[PDB]
């Protein structure tokens, strides 16, 4: 009894029209008026909560930006004025028919201006290297869009493939994006060389970026 | 929220008991590993009803204490697929008839009443089951030190890599809960170790290196284990 969701990616300018859809396969509609799906929104570090039941109502603790809409087999959730709180994944559940089940989510993110990334670096640490191993680490913050080059240099010899990079959540306040990347090497490997460079390309950049250190310095 | 059992580390084929803890419905539903909500199980406050989705039935198992405090489900033949976070909620339900069926004579009787999901509402903040043969392992924590290499304007940013761990998740607070404002914690990588690594990066006014201290706490249950982390400037 599958409620299959659509769109699968909802891309919002905040302020501004979001609306997104819930379709099942058989009739969610019990007899007595009552449709029997509800939305939820989950932020990706949280758990669910509860925005909308029975088709149309709101739970508690829901603005009213947030309106159920439908019956039967057709479904809408939809969002008036988006605040970027609401960058989060979207489900739907019908509790008609048994089992009950969820979409497979609709996630909702922000359009927000361009903002260039802070570029920062941090060398591995004395203890880290103690242990036999040196982490160097890129962090990129706070920017949008979400699509980053980062291109590690290594006394200006450039690597491939050894680096591990790791973005966040859409920021729920901001909108923005935050993202690092760390190179992992053997002691020996990473004493054997001193500049160890990252290279970030970003839209809000014109210029390409790039942040070095020298190793015992 | 409602207080859930400690996240674990179990063996292929073995089983895991989760807790669920404030006279409700329990449902218990799941998130796996880069998938969407999925509904498992549920008990009805009534008692007479505990049901599963299909490819539950067999493994599963729903209970709840004399004191009808703490809800509980079991899950048997553990496998990869059962790698996932798992919620407990309480539900609302509407348990309507939805026909009747009789004769005059007094023999037929039937009357059909079903159960009907309403919402759920109250969820637990979740437990993370990770299947695997491989043993746990508690992380090893580095300050990522403020330098000249990390200061923009008049801010600095500080945290502390999170390393060679097993299973997810970790917890990482700053300052004891005091710090909140300004602070990221990345998704974990598996790394080819076979063990998570992450970072924990906040973001603070130059002006507050040398008057304030900042220490990454570092929770992992499934090893026991709680780390420490004060960082200082380089």
């Amino acid at each position: 009894t599958v409620v299959t969701q659509s769109p699968l990616s909802l891309p919002v300018t905040p302020g501004e029209a979001a609306s997104m859809s819930c379709t099942s396969t058989q009739s969610l509609r019990h007899s007595n008026g009552a449709n029997y799906l509800a939305w939820y929104q989950h932020k990706p570090g949280q758990s669910p909560r509860l925005l909308i039941r029975l088709g149309s109502q709101r739970a508690s603790g829901v603005p009213d930006r947030f309106s159920g809409s439908g019956s039967g087999t057709h479904f809408t959730l939809k969002i008036s004025r988006v605040e970027p709180e609401d960058a989060a994944i979207y489900y739907c559940m019908q509790g008609l028919n048994r089992p009950w089940t969820f979409g497979k989510g609709t996630k909702l993110e922000i359009k927000r201006t361009v903002a260039a990334p802070s570029v920062f670096i941090f060398p591995p640490s004395d203890e880290q290297l103690k242990s036999g191993t040196a982490s160097v680490v890129c962090l990129l913050n706070n920017f949008y869009p979400r699509e980053a080059k980062v291109q590690w240099k290594v006394d200006n010899a450039l690597q491939s493939g050894n680096s591990q990079e790791s973005v966040t959540e859409q920021d729920s306040k901001d909108s923005t994006y935050s993202l690092s990347s760390t190179l992992t090497l053997s002691k020996a490997d990473y004493e054997k060389h001193k500049v160890y460079a990252c290279e970030v390309t970003h839209q809000g950049l014109s210029s390409p970026v790039t942040k070095s250190f020298n190793r015992g310095e | 929220q409602l207080e859930q059992s400690g996240a674990e580390v179990k063996k292929p084929g073995s089983s895991v008991k989760v807790s669920c803890k404030a006279k409700y419905d329990v449902h218990w539903v799941r998130q796996a590993t880069g998938q969407g909500l999925e509904w498992v199980g549920w008990m009805s406050h009534e008692g007479d009803k505990t049901e599963s989705a299909q490819r539950f039935k067999g493994r599963v198992t729903f209970t709840r204490d004399t004191s009808a405090s703490t809800a509980y489900m079991e899950l048997r033949g553990l496998t990869s697929d059962d790698t996932a976070i798992y919620y407990c909620t309480r539900g609302s339900k509407h348990r309507l008839r939805d026909y009747v069926l009789y004769d005059d004579y007094g023999l037929i009787n039937y009357q059909e009443w079903n159960d009907y999901l309403e919402f759920l509402d109250v969820w637990g903040h979740g437990t993370a089951v990770t299947v695997s043969s491989a043993s746990t392992k508690g992380p090893s924590v580095f300050p990522l030190a403020p330098s000249s290499k990390s200061t923009s304007g008049g801010t600095a940013a500080l945290g502390c890599l999170v390393k060679d761990y097993f299973p997810e998740p970790v917890t990482v607070s700053w300052n004891s809960g005091a710090l909140t404002s300004g602070v990221h914690t990345f998704p974990a990588v598996l790394q080819s170790s076979g063990l998570y690594s992450l970072s924990s990066v906040v973001t603070v006014p130059s002006s507050s290196l040398g008057t304030q201290t900042y220490i990454c706490n570092v929770n992992h249950k499934p090893s026991n284990t709680k780390v420490d982390k004060k960082v200082e400037p380089k």
